[PDB]
């Protein structure tokens, strides 16, 4: 379903305002 | 995930 | 706002730049 | 950080790398 | 619709969902 | 225009938000 | 060839001005 | 599709 | 700048438009 | 070229195709 | 690792200022 | 490639 830069794109749609870590 | 949009919300700040 | 659209491009850039390390984005 | 810096001037792969873990 | 609304203010996942079928 | 570039980001957002339902985009 | 968000990206390059439905 | 750019034009409005 | 962000969208557009031929981007 | 043209006016699939090889 | 429009996205992060050819 | 970011730099102008 969500891999590589698509997972980061998915994270940014939800958290783009709150911010986040991406720690593979 | 490689999960959902709502499950993804767990990772925000 | 052109900052939000911008952030979209930054995170994709960090994905590629940072690799196995990963990153923190916090606007 | 990264917004205020890197969405005013075009950043470099050095300026971007400071937000890696 | 979605342009005039969501490309002036930053929309939310509620404002975006109104354009789903 | 920053509206067209914007629309690009909206449709990708609707893709993910809407899921199996789908969406209509009409600028 | 064109799957997931790449298909939507492909649809937006052609129809981004005319608009469209995406009904999987 | 998962077609072409020109075939994709069939789906516009 | 909204030109750089723009260029991002252009190259993705050329990818799809140009196909097997390919393209040259030069800002 | 493509920047100055296609990042001021919205280009078309004709204006874009001139940068193909 | 990098295929289709992701390869072009990768090329643009490095060369987006210098410019480039993409000749598959 | 379908390589690295640094190897990719070989293709710029
Ligand atoms: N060396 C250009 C790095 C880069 C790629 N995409 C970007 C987007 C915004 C930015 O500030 C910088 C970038
Ligand atoms: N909650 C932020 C939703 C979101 C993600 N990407 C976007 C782009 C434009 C916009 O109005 C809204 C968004
Ligand atoms: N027919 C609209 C072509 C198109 C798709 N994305 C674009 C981004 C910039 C631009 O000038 C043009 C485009
Ligand atoms: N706008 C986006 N990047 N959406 C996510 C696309 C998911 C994609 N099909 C994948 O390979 O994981
Ligand atoms: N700019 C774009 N999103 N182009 C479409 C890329 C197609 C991609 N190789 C796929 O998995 O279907
Ligand atoms: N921001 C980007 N487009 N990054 C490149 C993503 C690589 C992708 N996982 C692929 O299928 O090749
Ligand atoms: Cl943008
Ligand atoms: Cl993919
Ligand atoms: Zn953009
Ligand atoms: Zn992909």
């Amino acid at each position: 379903h969500l891999c590589g830069s698509h997972l980061v794109e998915a994270l940014y749609l939800v958290c783009g305002e709150r911010g986040f870590f991406y720690t593979p | 995930c490689c999960c959902s949009l709502y499950q993804l919300e767990n990772y925000c700040n």
